[PDB]
């Protein structure tokens, strides 16, 4: 390629973050976790504010929490040119992807308790950061045909989740866009989808047997 | 003798959808029992057929290496034996052919 | 007013299958494992409590749907419209398996009650039809057989020739109607209220409650009709085709309440008899027939 | 007007047709199951079955050394007709070979086919259909009838 | 040309209200160059109308015709999708709702004759395409009965008005 192509986002997560078991609870202690690793994330927001020089963690949450709610209300509309902006390339497929064809309702209920940064990487280079969010929501996705399968038209269900955000320190027009979900192992398990599954078992030709 | 006149699509519609014409509904096609195939009833179902013939082209490709060559059909029956069996007393004096594979259940 | 009957028994079936589907609540996914020969090793990823072995014949194929009467959970007969419980293996029985006596049983079991439907709504209002029992007969025995109790007027009158065949064209209807047989399996407190009058029914839900550690007992509807059941029955009426009221037999040890024995005969769409064939089996369903 | 008559006209006239028969005739004996159309494989079966009968006439028989030669164009075949197919078809008085029609031909041609092969071979077994067994609901009911019968005089 | 039958597939209608009916799902399928007669595909497009996916199937594998094939084929690929794409949850509960064949775009060539005289003959192509609509298939139809006869006889007798007058 005589033009090298130009990426404003890095597929994954430099250091993908362990949330620890039992984390889900009381809805101190990880903003000490932060302090705590201070030597390998401090040093990164040290450098981030060298690029950014306003970088601080007090109010990241805040600015963080509003890129989630705005983001996934493009959704509700589709709204794929503004969602670009709120979240980074590597984001956008995941998001969007399977959702066509299809009318989804999301709406964002009180959050439970205060979001707080957790862990920041950085790597020409980039930083990433790492928030948590416990939060209630309502969804409710639809068919071709406007048939509901999956989610329940309206209630409020817990959710705890851990958003990574990203920016592109370079770049003059870089911004934080929401890149990434760390699921942790002890997450219970999601709601099922309303239909029912076959599975195919083996299929076998004449030659075969089945085993 | 050539047409006087063009046929209006009226009347070939009347002649190509008469029911003379269509396609007849078959009533005897069944399910295969232990395939899980289709078939027709008075007709052998053709996956479980598949089956057999296909282990008789194994079992007539081992005959052919054992005879080496043509005109050499022996003068005395023919047996067909799977790894893990021997022949019996009833089997002397009896061709034996030799197969690799285990004994398919359905065979006997 | 017998039609009171049929309104307030069908209230308290209605009541008990609202109060069964909402106690369930949400969606909870149970993987049955297809353990029959064809098409073997398909899982069936169905929700608890509300998908039937018919729902997973219909993932499978058509074929399924029309050629099971019966499935096989965890080695046990399943009824095709009875909603599945827990994780399991299950497999599709047909009325031409190799060894089919349980699909065999629980064709007769469906005629038999069948037949009961027939006989209540068959007489006229002012006399009491009481269905006392369903003896249970091999099918060896050539007939299914259904008891009833008629009225002490018609204590010495014995149904005719065209009175039969007035029968047989009642069943024929049902069968038009193609219904299907639902299942309940309710405790005994709320099987005694829907059978609170007939003291037959009462004494049989007894029995079959006693037997079971719990107080389970089977209920079966056709329609508007209820009855107990000895287990499984067959999906809908349209399996049977050829249908007949061979005769009504009085039980001589029944001085203190005349209890008339009903016989028919029944085949399924696929197993048809031949015109002669069935003649000469409806024959010999004109004779007594003998619990053993 | 082709009443009575025994034969179906075949190849290229009444002698193509016997060369057809005779080549057909020559691989089921030597393989024991033979696939053909299914007209030509009934064509054959008569032959089939007449000649088990002329190697039971005996080994020493004229009459049946010459109609075996003819009719066995690879000669090695003619050993096995007499000491291997007839001592095996001894006890039988007929009903030798086993046809059945299998699935239409997949070429273009969608030829009706059939598989004819010889009674009691080594081959692994056909297909056969296997009618119902006396478990079923319509057997046992005619079971039911037929005990019946039998113990009431 | 025009390819507005994949298109079909596209249509997104809005979330349906608690109130109201389910609605069906609906798949259109097709395979457009196939080297065969239309005229010809028609009985085979038209055999099929009506019936159930598995009906269908069973009636097709047992044709002896080239187009059998095709449409079987045909047939396959709109089931998977229906499950795979379109929200059909039983593969079983589908049936026929639109068979037919269309014509495609045709070669042209020479057909030889006796004296040096030629003819134009025609390298056929076709289209065929499908609609598959979620549900059992819609109940047969039922011949009228000699008082459905009767009755709208007696109908028109009675819309019989007094002609050209007040
Ligand atoms: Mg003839
Ligand atoms: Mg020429
Ligand atoms: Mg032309
Ligand atoms: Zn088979």
């Amino acid at each position: 390629l005589e033009r090298p192509i130009h990426l404003a986002c890095t597929a994954g997560i430099f250091d993908p973050y362990v949330p620890p078991e039992g984390d889900a609870r009381m809805s101190l202690t990880q903003r000490t976790e932060r302090l705590r690793k201070n030597a390998a994330s401090q040093l990164a927001i040290r450098k981030i504010r060298e690029f950014d020089a306003n970088f601080k963690t007090k109010d990241f949450p805040e600015k963080a929490k509003d890129i989630f709610i705005e983001a996934h209300l493009c959704l509700n509309n589709s709204d794929h040119d503004r969602l670009h902006t709120l979240v980074t390339e590597h984001c956008f497929p995941d998001m969007v992807w399977d959702l066509k064809y299809k009318t989804v309702r999301w709406g964002f209920v009180e959050s439970l308790e205060p979001a707080q940064v957790v862990h920041v990487r950085c790597s020409n280079m980039y930083g990433q950061v790492t928030v948590r969010l416990h939060t209630r929501q309502t969804l409710a996705i639809y068919d071709r045909f406007g048939r509901l399968m999956y989610g329940q038209e309206d209630v409020p269900k817990d959710v705890l989740e851990y958003v990574v955000f990203e920016r592109h320190l370079m770049n003059p027009y870089g911004s934080w866009r929401m890149h990434a979900k760390i699921v942790p192992a002890w997450a219970p398990p999601k709601q099922p989808i309303l239909k029912t599954l076959m599975i195919p078992g083996p299929q076998l030709k004449p030659w075969e047997e089945y085993e | 003798a050539a047409p006087k006149n063009r046929r209006t699509i009226e009347v070939n519609r009347c002649r190509r959808r008469n029911p003379q014409k269509l396609i007849k509904i078959k009533n005897n096609i069944d399910i295969c029992p232990e395939c899980g195939h289709l078939k027709q009833k008075h007709v052998l179902c053709g996956y479980c057929y598949e089956k057999v013939r296909q282990e008789t082209t194994k079992i007539r490709q081992q005959i052919g290496a054992q005879e080496g060559g043509p005109f050499r059909a022996p003068s005395v029956e023919t047996m067909v034996l799977y790894t893990g069996e021997k022949p019996s007393e009833k089997d002397q004096g009896k061709r034996i052919v030799e197969r690799n594979i285990k004994r398919p259940s359905w065979f006997t | 007013s017998p039609t009171e009957l049929t309104e307030m028994r069908n209230d308290l079936f209605n009541r008990e299958k609202s109060r069964q589907l909402s106690l369930t609540p949400r969606t909870e996914k149970i993987e049955v494992k297809h353990v029959g020969k064809t098409d073997p090793g398909t899982v069936f990823v169905m929700n608890k409590n509300i998908s039937t072995p018919y729902s997973c014949a219909m993932h499978l194929s058509e074929w399924y749907c029309s050629k099971s009467i019966l499935a096989l959970v965890d080695g046990q007969p399943w009824d095709m419209y009875k909603p599945l419980t827990k994780s399991c293996e299950i497999k599709f029985l047909t009325f031409k398996d190799p060894d089919p006596k349980e699909v065999n049983k629980a064709y007769w079991r469906s005629c038999a009650m069948m037949l009961g439907c027939v006989i209540e709504r068959a007489f006229k209002d002012d006399y009491v039809v009481s269905l006392v029992r369903a003896p249970e007969v091999p099918v060896i025995a050539g007939a299914f057989c259904y008891d009833v109790t008629l009225d002490k007027r018609l204590d010495e009158w014995m149904p005719t020739k065209e009175n039969l065949r007035s029968f047989t064209k009642d069943a024929h209807a049902l069968i038009y109607r193609d219904l299907p047989f639902e299942t309940l399996d309710v405790d005994a407190r709320v099987a005694l209220e829907i059978f609170q009058h007939n003291k037959y029914k009462v004494d049989f839900i007894e029995e079959k409650a006693s037997q079971n550690p719990e107080r389970i007992v089977k209920l079966h509807r056709i329609g508007d009709f209820i009855d107990v059941s000895e287990g499984p029955l067959i999906p809908r009426t349209s399996v049977c085709f050829q249908y007949e009221v061979s005769a009504v037999h009085n039980l001589n040890p029944s001085q203190p309440n005349l209890i008339r024995r009903f016989q028919g005969l029944s085949l399924p769409t696929h197993l048809r008899a031949q015109f002669t064939i069935w003649d000469k089996l409806v024959e010999r369903s004109r004779k007594m027939v003998t619990e053993d | 007007i082709s009443h009575g008559r025994v034969y179906r006209r075949l190849g290229l006239g009444p002698e193509s047709r016997i060369h057809l028969l005779r080549n057909l005739l020559t691989g089921l004996v030597r393989h024991e199951r033979i696939e053909a159309t299914w007209a030509r494989a009934d064509e054959m079966r008569g032959y089939a079955e007449k000649l088990i009968d002329y190697g039971k006439l005996g080994d020493t028989n004229e009459r049946a050394m010459r109609m075996a030669d003819f009719w066995l164009t690879e000669k090695d075949l003619i050993p096995k007709l007499f000491k291997v197919l007839a001592p095996r078809f001894q006890g039988q008085n007929g009903n030798y070979t086993r046809m059945l029609q299998i699935p239409n031909r997949k070429e273009q041609d969608r030829a009706k086919m059939a598989v004819i092969e010889y009674k009691g071979n080594y081959l692994p077994p056909l297909p056969l259909p296997h009618r119902d067994s006396n478990l079923t609901l319509l057997n046992q009911l005619l079971l039911g009838l037929q005990q019946d019968l039998h113990h009431n005089q | 040309i025009s390819r507005k039958w994949e298109k079909k597939n596209k249509i997104v209608y809005p979330p349906q209200l608690p109130g109201e009916p389910r609605r069906p799902a609906e798949i259109y399928h097709c395979r457009r160059q196939i080297k065969y007669s239309k005229d010809k595909m028609w009985y085979l497009a038209k055999m099929i109308r009506g019936m159930s996916i598995d009906q269908a199937l069973a009636q097709l594998e047992f044709n002896d015709k080239k187009g059998a094939q095709i449409i079987k084929e045909v047939l396959l690929e709109a089931q998977d999708m229906a499950v795979r794409d379109h929200n059909v949850e039983f593969r079983s509960n589908l049936h026929i709702a639109e068979s037919t064949s269309g014509r495609g775009q045709c070669l042209k060539r020479i057909r030889y004759h006796g004296r040096g005289r030629f003819g134009i003959m025609e390298k056929v192509y076709c289209h065929y395409f499908v609609k598959l609509v979620e549900g059992p298939p819609p109940p047969p139809e039922v011949p009228k009965t000699a008082v459905d006869h009767a009755k709208d006889y007696i109908q028109q007798l009675r819309s019989r008005t007094i002609i050209h007058t007040l």
